[PDB]
């Protein structure tokens, strides 16, 4: 991973993802106990960002086929590295977490999202 | 050594028992590797996405405490989840075959005994379950031989569950709609 | 690692202590704010006698009695604390704040909104909307000036928009309000304190079925109806105290 | 000395049916309840009875 | 005022219905559990024999 061997776009988007999650690690010791009603809400989004994003990385691979009776799926990277920009953008805050578990992809994610 | 060399394992801990349930069963470490060849195809239709169902209310009963938060939009969930949980339950020498357990694990899925009150949901389907042994036991056969929920079966059981219901009284007396 | 597990226990310890002990603090201050809130009852019943026995046979007519004859807009002001710490107190204010907006949004209308409370204030002012005017620093312990000028400003706005036709601020020459709401939190137990929200601007008349008035009643009227205004606002100020600690 | 009977009337019409219909119910599930439960004891002392033989004899 | 009293035929029917059926279901269930009990008895005196 380096941005002389792939875009800076990519560079950026892995950059800003690790920066998240650490961010989110580093305030998990803080909400173990006390919660986000202490906490700002400068940092309450940080937070449901952060929980979106890592639950979006879930995926359904065809080799549980034999364990969850469905197939599995597959997205080029453009296709993904879209997604998660637009993801970071925050415009799906308004998405319920639980339709980001075990979907396929950014279409799939809207038609799960509105089917409920 | 011993969780290395073998594949899957069952979780026990005392915590569940000290709360008062018998069979502590823990929902989200336990699993197994064994594909879906070892459930009939009967069971493989009825049962689905429990585990995660288990989980997910695992989860969400952490904040119990703020009601600001659901404010009726899990509150099913939590019902069903509180059901279910009361309903793994099991007694001391009690053996149960597949037929009566498909049936309990169906009734469940369906969530018809969601109006039944938590005191005595236990019983309830004991009497359930006699009084189909009582009654005919076609279905039984029936799933028995094709190892599958035929859907006329289905809607005899159905049938037959709200007869019985309508016919039952609560602990407190008052009857289910 | 052993030194940082001890650091952690120190800390915790720490901070076990102190939230008790501020816990504590806050259970002293609910004694004396419980003491304070119930001093202004025989002032409200009597103004509320005066003015039942005053308008018994007076005229039924004032531009806070009528309403006006277009829904151009509605006024509401939400309170807040000066603290935080609190708990859901703010989600709750805030959530009761939002549904009222969005009640108001179905007659298609463009409020205006006025709140008290610094933690309310950077929470609107991080979101995309104006507000008018703010008041801090006080709402630990207020004072009935504090309430009176509140009341005359806002009776002051409400008059404004008398003539308020379409865009055309008329002779009143600024764009006034033509509805008010009131937000606050009710202590209807030592455990229960549910957020309430009130509409109070245009006054209603009921009959129930079934003196000397030496200057003139109808001015009378004119200049009481303000002091129950005002006396409603800081008998609001106490009650959202107290549900806060 | 006619025109107020005929408002009693209707004070007493618009109650009858909901008196009647509120006592029906209530009868109806006095009978269910009373009939179930005495076929639950009669169940229970049933098999009581059975399983003390069985353990007699 | 006509109307008023044409549920009480039915509720009674239903009823006695009702009282029937689940006096002749306890009768089965009774019977039938004494039955397996009595044999099971017997299987494990034959068992001890």
């Amino acid at each position: 991973l380096d941005p002389a061997i792939v875009g800076d776009e990519h560079y950026r988007v892995a950059q800003e993802v690790i920066r998240i999650l650490q961010r989110y690690k580093d305030l998990q010791d803080i909400i173990a106990i006390l919660g986000i009603d202490e906490l700002s809400e400068e940092d309450k989004q940080l937070v449901n960002r952060a929980r979106r994003i890592e639950r979006f990385l879930s995926q359904n691979m065809m080799a549980a086929e034999q364990f969850t009776g469905q197939p599995g799926s597959t997205v080029p990277l453009k296709e993904t590295i879209e997604a998660f920009d637009k993801l970071t953008k925050g415009e799906f805050d308004h998405l319920p977490e639980q339709a980001f578990f075990l979907i396929g992809g950014l279409d799939d994610l809207a038609k799960k999202a509105e089917s409920l | 050594n011993v969780i290395s060399i073998t594949d899957g394992q069952c979780f026990l801990e005392s915590d569940l028992f000290n709360q008062g349930v018998r069979p502590a069963i823990n929902v989200g470490v336990s699993v197994s590797r064994v594909g879906g060849a070892a459930q009939i195809k009967a069971m493989k239709e009825v049962a689905g996405s429990l585990r995660l169902d288990l989980s997910q209310y695992r989860e969400l009963e952490a904040f119990a405490a703020f009601a600001s938060d659901l404010d009726a939009a899990s509150k099913a969930q939590l019902d069903r989840g509180a059901r279910l949980v009361e309903l793994l339950k099991q007694p001391q020498y009690s053996p149960l075959a597949v037929e009566e357990q498909v049936v309990a694990i169906f009734l469940g899925t369906q969530g018809h005994l969601d109006s039944v009150p938590v005191e005595d949901v236990q019983r309830f389907e004991s009497e359930l379950l006699e009084h189909v042994k009582a009654s005919h036991s076609d279905i039984f056969d029936g799933i028995r031989e094709t190892k599958k929920l035929s859907e006329e079966a289905e809607e005899k059981l159905v049938s037959v569950i709200n007869e019985f219901k309508k016919g039952f009284q609560a602990s407190d007396g008052s009857s289910v709609v | 690692t052993l030194r940082e597990l001890r650091g952690r226990i120190r800390s915790a310890g720490s901070i076990k202590k102190i939230t008790k002990a501020q816990e504590l603090i806050a259970t002293s201050r609910i004694a004396k704010a419980q003491a304070r809130v119930e001093a202004a009852r025989p002032y409200a019943a009597e103004i509320t006698n005066m003015l039942t026995e005053l308008a018994g046979a007076s005229a039924l007519d004032h531009p806070l009695l009528v309403e006006r004859k277009q829904p151009k807009r509605a006024g509401v002001l939400v309170v807040s604390s000066d603290r935080g710490l609190c708990g859901a107190y703010n989600a709750n204010v805030l959530r009761r704040a939002e549904e009222l907006f969005s009640l108001l949004r179905d007659e298609g209308k463009d409020p205006v909104l006025y709140v008290v409370g610094r933690k309310a204030l950077g929470y609107f002012s991080f979101r995309q909307r104006t507000v008018v005017e703010s008041w801090t620093g006080f709402s630990e312990r207020p004072t009935y000036e504090n309430a009176r000028e509140i009341a005359d400003t806002l009776v002051n706005a409400f008059m404004a928009g008398a003539d308020d036709e379409g865009d055309d601020a008329g002779a009143d020459g600024i764009l006034g309000v033509d509805e008010l709401h009131i937000v606050f939190t009710e202590f209807r137990s030592m455990l229960s304190q549910t957020a309430v929200a009130r509409r109070a601007a245009p006054m209603e008349v009921e009959y129930v079925g079934e003196y000397s008035f030496e200057p003139d009643p109808e001015t009378l009227f004119d200049a009481l109806l303000p002091r129950y205004i005002a006396t409603r606002v800081y008998a609001a100020l106490l009650e959202a105290a107290a549900s806060e600690s | 000395a006619e025109r107020e009977a005929m408002l009693a009337k209707t004070a007493a019409d618009n109650r009858k049916s909901a008196e009647q219909v509120a006592a029906a119910q209530a009868d109806y599930e006095k009978e269910m309840a009373e009939a179930r439960a005495q076929a639950s004891a009669l169940r229970d002392e049933a098999r009581a009875a059975g399983r003390s033989v069985v353990d007699e004899k | 005022l006509a109307d008023a009293d044409a549920m009480h035929a039915k509720a009674l029917a239903d009823a006695k219905a009702e009282s029937e059926k689940v006096t002749e279901e306890a009768k089965q269930d009774s019977e039938r559990i004494a039955a397996q009990l009595s044999e099971q008895a017997g299987s494990e005196a034959e068992r001890i024999k």
